[PDB]
This record gives structure tokens, sequence and C-alpha cells, in this order.
RNA sequence: AAACCGGGCACUACGGUGAGACGUGAAAACACCCGAUCCCAUUCCGACCUCGAUAUGUGGAAUCGUCUUGCGCCAUAUGUACUGAGAUUGUUCGGGAGACAUGGUCCAAGCCCGGUGA
């Protein structure tokens, strides 16, 4: 690594949806190093079929 | 001629959180992130006022990390899964095995005797389906036994007939909780403890198990 | 002692010895190198294409001649980089291709925004078209790469 | 590209028959002088010799390099060697070991030609 | 529009100063002779500005109190894993450096030793068993198991899960996605 | 001690340079496996190189051996092309390819250091 040619890093945490907790390394964008919680939130999409309209309105 | 291939499985939970390290790696990791601060570039305070200046307070949750040492180690807890999460589990049941040393129960894995099924892993699936009852948690590691023990008769037992006797490795996948049967007893330890459990064949545990 | 490292040592490769024929535990493959490249078409010139590069990958990237730009992450900021993406990757259902060796992943700017600390500064990473992430593995053959990736991606929901 | 194969320097006035070549292993450091036009071993000196593999500690390092190259030059002053011409390999710039060995024979009073 | 405020601000964050001006030796007598000429380049200039308000302490460096690995409350003695006595204490010098990276290559070696022989002894005994079974078993065993590893697995990691998270969050996206 | 083994230099295309298969890590040697704090390396990166660090792990990459071969290279035809001298308008006396074809990949072999033998 050449020196005075890189950023900065800073240590953060990462919170997994289990709650284990994990310290990896980032550029130094923020003050302090801060905790992130990650959630659940897979965002599936889902689509209602032609077939499935038709017994939804009319049965 | 030589028959009654067994088939032995060893059932595994993974460690649940990392071991300690050595001081030395730890104190150079953390010198090596504070040396190389000094020749890095340092964003000016402007550019952190955009995280700074919208760092807003809310109604607040303050997050506290889970206890490396649990109440299943405090009580020495065994049968459970939530014990030693730095270290790896070993399930031993205890009852008859395939030998025939004498009737009484002994600690020992899942086996099953080798009948007529097309391969061995087959027959390490059905004996740790007859423990644990069914492998919906469970993954098995390879086609191929991790390591075998043939054992003769000596001048010492003359009645127990030749045979192999075949390892396999099976991995808890996600339960903390299994149901044990077809079994008088059950224990999950780790490697030291599973040599201290089988004193006898300990040189060769101590080889199979990577620690 | 960090987590991807550990995992790959203590479970990994003791599973890949035991699951494929190997002469020696030398031939077991692993993570050699992450190469970063942007995706084609970019603008060569404003400051905000250039520090949306610097920021995730946390080294300088090569400009060589206005053509072309490459970041090369190796050690312990490969390590650092791959359980970053591995960690965002629960959040989402991106999708990767397996090379004979390798791992081609496109970071859009979706990406981006499903990043926990990359929430913020979000107007850095706007109007960028993303970056193509290539991973490197000392495999010799496609179905060891993707037993590779399989055992690196590991989530608590399933 | 093909390498081409390596020639020694052509003669443009004088012979300089004593050559210096230095070879460095994980464990060991080495210095050979050669007498050129005979290809025997005028003087050498390593920390794999038997009487030196003792004397220090790390025989591997640029501190074994600079003592084997201080040793190789007080043998050359002893075999009424006044100077050696320096060959470098491939691979081998000013810099660490070799330079290490370079300076302490010049400093035990060899002159490098 | 587009502001080229914030495009000056990102030319400064890529041009960023450190908080010590490291030099080759090749520069570093070029600059003294651009001293001695009167010469001053402007990355010099912007260094004796840092130095006159200052310098490596007013940019967040101090050798005697180093920064730990992690965020604040969250250090590896508040999480259990280190105990405070058993902490190798140093100071951020080169000096100290020498002395930290040879006992961490010497430590490291040896465990990475430690784990190959061990899995070298794994991989002749599992040779071993796969050479002392039946030909039709030893074909079926031979075969490379090419099944993917389980998602569901975990990885190991500095805290363990906390019994009542993972189930209250998949309940919460149950319930927030009928 | 006189042989052998490892490394460095030297010799060298029958000794070069590729491919495939099989082996080999001697109580020693060589290399790799490990790290990037200082030197050094990178128009980004320990990839290469460098500096470090290895009671014994590996010969996967390279490095050593054994065979099989491909290009080459060496030796050798037989005939022909061409050609020097000479005019039976070349009836003589000489030289002699390229492409083929046949074999071989030898034999001999110096100095220093270390190890085993001693
Ligand atoms: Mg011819």
């Amino acid at each position: 690594m050449k020196k005075g040619v890189h950023p900065q890093m800073q240590w953060i945490s990462y919170v997994t949806q289990s709650g284990r907790l994990m310290h990896v390394m980032m550029t130094r964008i923020h003050h302090v190093g801060k905790v992130y919680h990650f959630g659940a939130k897979r965002q599936l999409a889902q689509s209602i079929g032609q077939i499935a309209k038709f017994k939804r309105r009319f049965n | 001629s030589s028959e009654k291939i067994v088939a032995s499985v060893l059932f595994e939970r993974l460690r649940v959180v990392i071991p300690k390290p050595d001081p030395a790696v730890y104190a150079f990791q953390e010198f090596k992130f504070n040396w190389q601060q000094q020749f890095r570039r340092r964003y000016p305070d402007e550019f952190l006022d955009i995280a700074k200046n919208r760092a807003k307070g809310e109604y607040q949750m303050d997050y506290v990390p889970a206890p490396r040492i649990t109440e299943a180690d405090k009580n020495n807890d065994r049968k459970s899964l939530y014990r030693a999460l730095d270290k790896k589990l070993y399930l031993l049941i205890f009852g008859k095995p395939f030998g025939a040393t004498s009737d009484e129960p002994v600690w020992h894995f899942p086996e099953k005797v080798y009948d007529s099924e097309p391969t061995l892993r087959k027959c390490a699936e059905s004996a740790l389906k007859s423990v644990l009852g069914d492998l919906t948690h469970t993954y098995f590691v390879g086609n191929a036994p991790m390591a075998h023990m043939a054992i003769q008769p000596t001048e010492e037992t003359p009645d127990l007939p030749s045979y192999k006797r075949f390892f396999f490795k099976c991995s808890v996948v996600a339960a903390s909780k299994y149901n044990i049967s077809n079994c008088e007893d059950f224990v999950w330890v780790t490697k030291d403890e599973l040599l201290e459990f089988l004193p006898e064949q300990a040189e060769f545990f101590n080889k199979m198990i990577i620690s | 002692m960090f987590p991807l490292n550990f995992h790959y040592e203590d479970v990994s490769r003791q599973d890949l010895l035991l699951k494929l024929n190997y002469a020696n535990v030398m031939e077991v493959p692993g993570l050699c190198e992450i190469r970063v490249v942007p995706k084609a078409p970019y603008n060569f010139i404003i400051k905000n294409g250039k520090l949306a590069m610097e920021i995730p990958c946390g080294q300088k990237f090569i400009q060589t001649q206005d053509l072309a730009r490459q970041s090369t992450l190796r050690g312990h900021g490969m390590s650092n980089f791959l359980v970053r993406i591995l960690t965002v990757m629960s959040l989402l259902d991106f999708p990767v291709e397996i090379r004979k060796n390798s791992i081609q992943f496109s970071m859009e700017t979706e990406f981006c925004e499903f990043s926990p600390e990359l929430e913020d500064h979000f107007e850095i990473f706007e109007h960028i078209r993303g970056f193509n992430v290539t991973i490197v593995t000392s495999a010799n053959t496609q179905d060891e790469t993707l037993l590779l990736w399989s055992g690196f991606l590991q989530k608590d929901e399933g | 590209v093909i390498p081409p194969a390596v020639r020694p320097p052509r003669l443009f006035d004088y012979l300089k028959p004593y050559v210096l070549k230095m070879h460095f292993t994980n464990k060991f450091v080495h210095a050979q002088v050669i007498h050129s036009p005979t290809a025997t071993v005028a003087c050498a000196a390593s920390s794999q010799e038997k009487a030196l593999r003792e004397t220090m500690g790390v025989t591997r390092d640029v501190a074994a390099a600079s003592k084997i190259g201080k040793i190789l030059g007080e043998r050359l002053l002893m075999k009424d060697i006044p100077a050696v011409a320096i060959h470098m390999k491939k691979e081998q710039r000013y810099h660490g070991k070799v330079k290490a060995v370079i300076d302490s024979v010049r400093e035990a009073g060899v002159k490098l030609l | 529009r587009i502001s080229d405020e914030k495009q000056k601000l990102y030319e400064q964050c890529l041009n960023a100063p450190c908080p010590v001006r490291s030099l080759t030796p090749k520069e570093a007598e070029r600059e003294a002779q651009r001293e001695k000429l009167g010469l001053i380049s402007k990355d010099k200039q912007r260094d004796m500005e840092i130095q006159k308000k200052g310098g490596a302490a007013a940019m967040g460096i101090n050798t005697d109190e180093p920064m730990r690995i992690g965020t604040a409350g969250l250090d590896y003695v508040s999480l259990g894993i280190f105990s405070a006595d058993e902490l190798v204490k140093y100071k951020v010098t080169a000096e100290d450096g020498e002395r930290l990276a040879k006992e961490n290559s010497k430590v490291l070696m040896r465990e990475h030793r430690e784990r190959r022989a061990a899995e070298t002894v794994l991989l002749n005994m599992k040779k071993a068993a796969i050479e002392a079974l039946p030909e039709k078993l030893k074909m079926a065993a031979l075969e490379p198991d090419l099944t993917p590893f389980p998602a569901n697995r975990g990885m190991a990691t500095l805290t363990p899960p906390i019994e009542g998270y993972l189930e209250k969050v998949m309940d919460a996206a149950k319930k927030s996605s009928s």
C-alpha cells in the first residue's frame, strides 16, 4: 500500500437478522462509526395472474 | 466371509462464535489499523457534515449483544446445543453398539449395520434418521467416509467377528434442539470431552476430528 | 479473527476436502482477488463518479489512458469488501453468474441503495450506472467455484 | 518474448579475472568469488558453513548478508586479491541483501571493478 | 441544478490531505533542493498550513491512545472476548511495529501449519477409508458430492444470536407482507 | 576417504526447446504454504518483486528425476537440380545441393559449500 494515496478507514458494526454482531471496516465518511441493523426486508414481488384475477372477480 | 460393515455418523454442530484470537494477532491488527491512518487521506469535516447535519435523534432503541458465555455453560448443561459457542459439539448416544463386549450400554455414535443398500451414505442417513427422527435440519458432507476402523479379534475376545466401522460426517444446519430417540441417553460434547469419554479410542479420534 | 477468513479456514476447507477428490490440501481453492470496474458508459470527468468508486472499494483506483478504470482488492481489503457485499446480499435476490474460476456480480445503484452505511451520502451514488465486481477463485472447475460461492453465501433466514 | 542468453561483458582493455556472484535462499546467504579463466572458486563465504552457521543468530536476513560480505572481504584481502568485479543476476538490484553484501565487501577494503 | 459546490467538495475529498506527509527519499531531497531554491509546492504549503494549527494530533492521530477495533462500547474487552490484562500493550511507533509484526508472523505461521497438518492427516485417513471398501461401494463413494452448501447454516461471528431476535423479525416481516 | 545426494558457478543444442504419463521431498538442501511494520514493489493492488517469519506441513505452482514423443539439432546416403575447366555446335574431367530417405538425442566432464557416508 502506497502512503499518502488511499482514504482513511473507519470501523463500523453490522447486526444480522439473528442479532449477531460483526465488525467491518469502511471508508471514513462519518465522524464516528455506527451500528447498522439488517432486517428481513427481502422484498419479494408477487403479481396476480389472469386466472387468479378471474377467480377473485367472478367467483 | 468378513462382512457386516458398520456405518457411523459424526453429527456436528459448528462454532457459533469466533474463538478468542492470539493477543499478538489482535495487537498487530489494531496497530496496523492505527499506523496506516497516519498516511491515509482525511476527508474534510463538511463532507462528514452531510451525515452530521441530519444525524437525527429518534425514540431510540439500544442494542445489547448476546454474551458469549450462556446459562448452559454456567450450569454445565449437557444435551444443549447452546453451550461452548466458540467450540464444536458432537453427538454421543448411550446404548448397545454393534460390538458384543458386554450387554451393558456404552457411549457411541449413531451406527447401522450395512445389509443391501447401494451406498454407505444411505446407511449413515438411515442410522441418523433412526436417532434424530428426520433429516430436515441435517446436512451430510461428502459421499466418502472421513475415516475407518478395522476391528480384529484379539487373544482375549475370540467371539467377536471381524468388521470395519466407517465414519461419516453430518452437520447441524439450524436446529438448536433435536428429538433423540432409539437410545437411553445422549450428550453434546466438545472434542476434549469426547476424548475423555473415549480414553481407549482417543488416539484415533484426535486425528479424525480437527480441533 | 475476521469472520470471512475464519469461516473459510474452519468450515469450508474441511468440507471441500471431504466432498471432492483432492491429492493434497493445497489443491483446495480459495479467494485470490476482487476486481471492480465501472459499467461501460460513464462520464470520466465528474468527481462524483470517482468518489463513487473510491468509497466502496476503500482504495484508490488506477486510471489509465482516460479510457479504463479498475480497482484490484487483495488480502484483508478483499475480505472486508466481500463480507460487506455478502451481508447486503441477504437483503435481496441479486443475481450472480459463475464462470470457470470467477464470480461476476453487478453492483447497481439498487445495491448501494440497500447498503446501510450508504443510505446517507446517497447523492454520491445517484445517476451512476454502477460497477462490475469480479471475484476470482483458485478453482480449476466451475463446480468448485459454485460450491465455494454456495459456502460463502450464508443467511440466517431459511 | 524469448529471453536472450546472458553473456559475460566483453573484454575491452584488461582481463579482470575475479567475479563476485551472490545467492540467497530462504535459510542462507552465499557469496562466491570466481576465477573466470580457470572456472574455479577463488574465495567464498556463506552462512551455511560449519564455522559460520553458529557464530551468528539469523543466517538469512540483511544483517547476515552484511556479516558474510565483511567476512568475504577480509578473506579476499587475506588471499591478496585487491579487487573484484560485481555480477548481478536477472532479479538482483542494488538493494537489500545484494546491497548489504556489496557494501560490506567495499567497506572491508576491496575495490569494485 | 447540479451543484458545482458539491463537485468542489467531492474534489476536496479526492485531494484530501494526510495527517503526516510521507516522502520517498528521492523526493525528500528534491523537496530539500526546492526549499534551498525558494520554491514551495502546493502540498508543502498545505502541510505547513496543517502544522501551524496543530498537526497529526489535530487530525485525529495520537500515539499513546490507539483507536480500538469496532465501534464505541462494542470493543473486544466489552464483548467479553478479551480481558483487559491479557491485551498486549503498545504504542503507534515503528519500533513497536517491528516487534508486533515479527510476533504476528510467527504466531500466524504456527497456526496455519497446524491447520494444514490436521487437514493432511484427515485427507490421508479419508483415502485409507476409501481404499478399504468393497468395489461397488468404493465406486459409489468415489463420486464427487456436488450438492451445494445449505444457506440456512450460519457463519460464526463475534456474538451469538439473540433468542428472541430472528423469530420477532421474521414474524414482523410476515405480518407486514400479509 | 571414495563414492553418492542438494545448492551455486562452469561446460553444452546428439547436451536446445515443448507436450503427455509416472514418480520423488533423503535426520539435509531448494521452493511453496504465512504476513506486510521498516527497505522495496504497484501510473490501483504483497499479482510480480522486496523485507520479514517457518521442531517440520506440502511438492498442488515451480524445481528435480524416469520413460514416450513433437519441433529442432547432429550424422549419413543414393539419385537429381545447379555448377568450375574444356567446344565432337559441350560424347570429357571435377564439385555437388534443396527436398527425400536412414539413424541418433551420445560419450566424456571442472571448482566451492553443505549433507549422508564417515
Ligand atoms: Mg541433404
